């Protein structure tokens, strides 16, 4: 009655057979803004039903010489639906994040990931040059991704300085082959201000990373996807305007 | 809580059924398996204080912030001497303050200023601290020196130190040393993204300083900033870095030679 | 002893006030919703 | 007015000295506080949680087959498997964590220390594994029946597929100083060795080959004290 | 007689700083206050 | 009031009669109409202050004043330093300051003193106020300097800057910065109004300021007046000056070359 | 905290006072002798 | 602020001198004391 | 008690049966016979004090401990200068510290500087406290001395000795002089037991002391070290050390030529 | 006459506090057993 849970949320629903616990990111639900934080004057929206749904985005092969992928959750629902169309109209922007996991293999299979959100994951630039003019900066699709993701260079170092080893005080989730095939992540509204836009500026980002490297013996499947599905938990809008893709 | 903690006595189990010792950590918590589930302890009154591992107690300290160079020469003089408010240009202060996201203190910023060759001769400066938005002074004679409706603080050389507080002052709740975004909209290029990580909410102004006089002092002086963070709050606690400092506003790392977390072994089965 | 006293009008030139002995750490450890026993198997 | 009289320590700048400055912005209010998730306290708060130790920190590795600890299937009744240090102040497997770098800030700890393990293989293979802490004294055990005298636990590969092996506070003296090198021995902890117990025993068409992941933490006795400066950076480049 | 000792900010002069200052002037009574209308007390009575 | 407005929840309105953004503006009222009789808004607390707004932390600035020079020479000697106590000298106190028709505070004079190269040797100065009406001091050695009945302030070049407090002396109820009269009766040319707009309740006396030795000192002193107010009341707001000071005493501006109040746009149909 | 405390016989020489927050806007906002209402028209 | 006046025995070090000094260390909790026997208290219990 | 002892009324006595001056030493007692109990005495109320003999009044003596030099040259030039912190460098505090076998203490450590030829000049010095396990600063321009997370006092020559108060840090529960063991295992050698006796519970770090300049300052200074006692017990006495110290940390003494802790006199059966 | 004021929130940064005028000296002049009296033979 531990390892089965069924997750609602609109018109959607997840349904498991090997799971662990569900995280609650810092022990704080995902709520509305109270009165006491807030600062705008206008009256937000909450559709309640057309955004907070789960939406699935594509899946990666796990392949034996992979590295690992991310994601930037405020700008990957940026085009995707009734979700991406309210945050392309509006100014302000205020929600939690409800994640999902999938990857599913055999029994003869091994291996385990390591997903887990960062706020404000910002991406370092790779070189040794101090110049101001040639230090190497990221590119847009290497900051933002988009709805498809990106691929790690140096997952050793999180692609920002910071040791992957010292990654496990944010919350975080395991997928051991042997023990679960998802990890479910709970995460609030996390920021420094109460409202904030949701086209230049991710809140946080999912990362996944192979620690254990995949195997198998010669004639298993070779196809290992990996699926993730998001539900953006109590959403607001504020400032309604034009509009802007970018 | 004054103390640490203390040690409940234990005993043997001879019992199927418990299981202390098999924690997963497949859920991402942590094992809360403590040492009375397991082998034999003791009653142990522990009274060792926790209060030096706090943050105000952490924080407390004042560390090198800034290094000002005034010149003030003859033929090639400037006269004044700004340097923008930050705290990235030293990376003892910028280590201990980057393992958290979002943090909310207060200065006590203090100045020691020192010769070129070393001397405490009896010249009397000028700190003026330009808040973002007001005008630089240029030159040791300008207009903007006046200070009015803008603090500054006289003091001479061979007194003590200057030292003033200041006050959270940031637009936002908060101050943040991480900001996964762009300052502005617009079609942002795949070359050179470098306005990206850039937080508005963290320009402090800008801090000036020149010599009191009414013709001229060659005298090459090199001030010192020194910043106590007292009455800290800290959010979202991050990881220490582990590569080693390229840039100022990025926190850039070499591609090839990575710095390994740590030291190599001789083999893995061998303690020493 | 006494080191409360503050000589301005204003709050934040005063000094470190009394320390806060919190200490929450379930929010870092054990940041589940099923509350996990001491004494039983994790996943069932 | 007031006969005072001047003492030693006037004129002087400490940098750990509560002291009243002069507000240079008189009748400021600041920015209202939100809600934030994720308040820290104290820094006990962050050694409680465990992190991975890089245990195969040896040479021909590369960065992320580091963290890794190979478990294949010996021939031999009974083999050794990864053993590292208990001190946390020193060069090795501990100061890839947090709570080594903590400890690293500081001078002396004491405590009990936490180290979880956790088994990354298939589903069909099983087996069970000796995790012996051993107290200090003389070099590293030899052999398994020599290592199992001091504190130790049969840990078998089951549906859990992670074990806690507690490290106890066994030291002399009340706090040890991360020093510990050369005539600082003294403050030594001991040695974590990982034995196999019986075997990595494996089905037909399936590898032979699986990576324990080893874990550290700090219990609640865990305890800091002297603030100085980490030894992890010397010099750095003009930013 | 009191055993004092001087710590930084001694001997400068900030500008915004509420202090008392030496009279010069011992036992002045200033010219009495009439009613003037149109008094301001602050600078959002303008701003409206 | 601590904060600074609260405002109402508000809903639409679909209905006949009230009209509350039609206010008109010939009858020389400001439009009194909110947001809560307009488009929809919410409950917001604010909190924040409006104490920095308020005349005593806006005039509690002290800014240049006046700026006394003193050579002292030897062939060419006066020994006294005398300066007409006038806030007209300088703009920027004088735009804060005329804003108000009619003010009435206190002062906090303030004397720094430094030499022409720049330098702070122990020469002990004697700072005098000459009321009006009391006889000025002609020399360095004249019978004035004895200041009894007459106060004075002796400070060293060494020592920290003098300050003291000064109370209202004006034999009105109130300064004024705007006098619409004559100072006397008599026929008034058309040729040359120079007495126009003068006011006798602002001349408040002399600063006088000498070397005090026996001989002579070669060094050019230079002291600045730093005026601090305090205790502030001000009556009839007055606007702004737009236009470039020319005189102390007079608020002429040029007739031709007019500035204009707002720089220049592009087109009127255009925000940029 | 105390900034009330005068160290001469005159009052001239003291600091900031305690400060008034009195906002009186409607002496220069509506100076107008019959009250115009808030939900009416200014003219009739 | 305080009008004091400086009396002679200023910025001398006498040896022999009860005062309070500046910690170093602040906040600092030393090591629990533990029963030791044979503790001295006066110099008199050596004489006799 | 305040006071030292009264003595009660004394009688002859004519009767046997007790032996009041029959004190066996063979117990290793001392003898507890009063005066009372022999030659007849009178009634003294004795007001002698006995608050001058307590430990606290007899430690509390500051004393030299350690002279440290600096001599920053330009050629020849080190710029630090690091003192261990020891308390057996020079024998009268340490003959008056060992005459106990543990204590537990606080300091009042005090530090005057002077120069070669002795002179006050104003240059300003940084002394540095450098715990045990801390990296030591090599050079006068080091990382080191940042002294962030590490106390540290920047004080004048002109300036009064400084003067700070130090804990009980201690790893054990209290200090000790005498070691009677090894401070590590394994095979201890016969020819030259150079680690006998070393307490690693002693070793109370390094300290350590530059000039704050930028180029040089051609000047030898020579500091000294003042320790007070304070707060001071002291357990298991042991006997005065009668014979002249040899080293720092090792209590050897002259196997020939021995010192007799009485001098000779004429013959035994003269007084003078 | 008042030493027994401290500046700092430290208690090892303090003066000498009251004096102790315990004086036990039996346990160095007398460690033995059986108490010896005053007028007695100390063996028998
Ligand atoms: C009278 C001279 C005072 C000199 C000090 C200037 C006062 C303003 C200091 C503001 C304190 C800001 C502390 C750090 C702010 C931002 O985080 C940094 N600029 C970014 O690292
Ligand atoms: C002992 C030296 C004291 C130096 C200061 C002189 C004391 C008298 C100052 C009176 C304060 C007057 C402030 C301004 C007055 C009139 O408004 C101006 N003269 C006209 O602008
Ligand atoms: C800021 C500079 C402070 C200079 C003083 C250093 C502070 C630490 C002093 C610890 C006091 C230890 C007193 C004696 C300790 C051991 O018994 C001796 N090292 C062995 O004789």
């Amino acid at each position: 009655s531990d390892r089965v849970a069924q997750l609602t949320v609109g018109n959607s629903s997840i349904t498991t057979q090997e799971a662990a616990n569900i995280v609650l990111a810092y022990g704080e639900w995902p709520e509305y803004c109270p009165d006491t934080d807030a600062t705008a004057v206008d009256k937000p929206t909450r559709p309640d039903v057309s955004v907070n749904r789960f939406y699935t985005l594509d899946s990666k092969m796990w392949q034996e010489n992979s590295t690992g992928w991310y994601w930037k959750f405020p700008d990957v629902l940026n085009k995707t639906g009734v979700f991406g169309q309210n945050a392309q109209f509006h100014y302000l922007y205020r929600s939690g994040f409800c994640l999902h996991v999938q990857c599913n293999a055999s029994k003869f299979h091994q291996g385990a990931l390591l997903v887990a959100v960062i706020p404000e994951f910002v991406i370092a630039g790779r070189g040794s040059n101090t110049k101001p003019n040639e230090a190497p900066h990221p590119g847009f699709t290497t900051t933002f991704p988009g709805t498809t993701g990106a691929t790690f260079h140096d997952p050793y170092v999180l692609d920002s300085g910071v040791p992957l080893s010292q990654a496990l005080i944010y919350p975080h989730q395991w997928i051991n082959l042997r023990t679960n095939n998802c990890a479910t992540v709970i995460v609030p509204y996390i920021n420094a201000v109460p409202f904030d836009s949701a086209i230049n500026h991710s809140n946080f980002g999912l990362i996944v990373i192979p620690v254990s490297p995949l195997k198998y013996s010669s004639g298993a499947t070779t196809a290992i996807p990996i699926t993730i599905t998001i539900a953006p938990l109590n959403s607001e809008f504020g400032g309604l305007r034009q509009a802007v893709s970018q | 809580a004054e103390s640490a903690a203390n040690t409940t006595p234990s005993s043997h189990r001879l019992e199927t059924g418990r299981v202390p010792a098999l924690q997963a950590a497949e859920t991402g918590a942590t094992s809360n398996a403590t040492d009375e589930n397991m082998i034999e302890t003791r009653c142990v009154v522990n009274r060792n204080g926790v209060l030096e591992t706090t943050i105000n107690h952490f924080f407390s300290r004042s560390g090198l912030v800034g290094v000002v160079n005034l010149t003030d020469g003859g033929t090639d003089t400037t006269g004044y001497a700004t340097w923008d408010i930050d705290i990235m240009g030293f990376v003892q202060l910028r280590r201990k303050c980057e393992m958290f996201t979002y943090m909310r203190f207060n200065a006590e910023f203090t100045f020691v200023t020192t010769t070129k060759n070393g001397e405490a001769r009896p010249y009397m400066l000028q700190y003026m601290y330009v808040p973002p938005g007001a005008p630089k002074p240029t030159g040791r004679d300008a207009f903007q020196w006046q200070t009015a409706t803008n603090p500054s603080v006289f003091v001479k050389l061979t007194d003590p130190p200057a030292q003033v507080s200041v006050p959270f002052m940031s637009p936002a709740s908060a101050y943040q040393w991480f900001y996964d975004g762009y300052p502005t909209f617009g079609q942002h290029p795949e070359t050179s993204n470098t306005t990206y990580g850039l937080c508005p909410n963290n320009m402090m102004g800008t801090f000036a300083v020149r010599v009191v006089s009414r013709e001229a002092s060659q005298l090459k002086l090199q001030t010192r900033v020194y910043m106590k963070l007292k009455h800290v709050r800290a959010w979202v606690p991050r990881p220490i870095r582990s590569q080693p400092y390229l840039l100022k506003n990025f926190p850039n790392y070499d591609s090839s030679k990575i710095t390994n977390s740590a030291r190599d072994r001789s083999s893995i089965k061998q303690a020493n | 002893n006494f080191t409360n006293i503050n000589y301005y009008k204003d709050s934040y030139a005063a000094s470190a006030t009394r320390q806060d002995f919190t200490q929450d750490p379930k929010k870092f450890t054990q940041p589940v919703l099923d509350s996990i026993r001491e004494l039983s198997a994790p996943l069932n | 007015g007031i006969p005072a009289e001047l003492r030693p320590g006037t004129n002087q700048f400490l940098t750990t000295d509560d002291d009243t400055a002069a507000p240079i912005l008189p009748g400021f209010t600041p920015t209202p506080t939100i809600h934030i998730p994720g308040e820290v306290h104290s820094l006990l708060e962050l050694c409680r949680v465990e992190t991975i130790l890089e245990v195969n920190n040896t040479t021909e590795a590369t960065g992320l087959t580091r963290l890794l600890i190979p478990v294949s299937s010996q021939n031999k009744a009974d083999e050794l498997c990864a053993a590292f240090m208990v001190d946390p102040g020193r060069i090795g497997p501990w100061q890839s964590t947090l709570v080594g770098q903590i400890c690293r800030y500081y001078t002396q700890w004491s405590g009990s220390l936490k180290v979880t393990f956790m088994f990354t293989g298939s589903f069909m293979a099983t087996g069970k594994m000796l995790v012996a802490y051993s107290p200090p004294g003389s070099a590293q055990p030899a052999n398994r029946e020599t290592a199992m005298l001091g504190t130790h636990v049969i840990w078998d590969f089951g549906l859990q597929s992670s074990v806690s092996l507690v490290i106890p506070w066994i030291s002399n003296t009340h706090f040890r100083t991360a020093k510990t090198g050369g005539n600082y021995d003294y403050y030594t902890a001991g040695v974590v060795t990982l034995w196999y117990q019986t075997n990595y025993v494996v089905p037909p068409e399936t590898p032979g080959e699986a990576y324990i992941i080893a874990m550290g933490a700090a219990q609640d006795n865990f305890t800091l004290k002297i603030c100085k400066d980490t030894d992890e950076v010397t010099q750095q480049a003009v930013l």
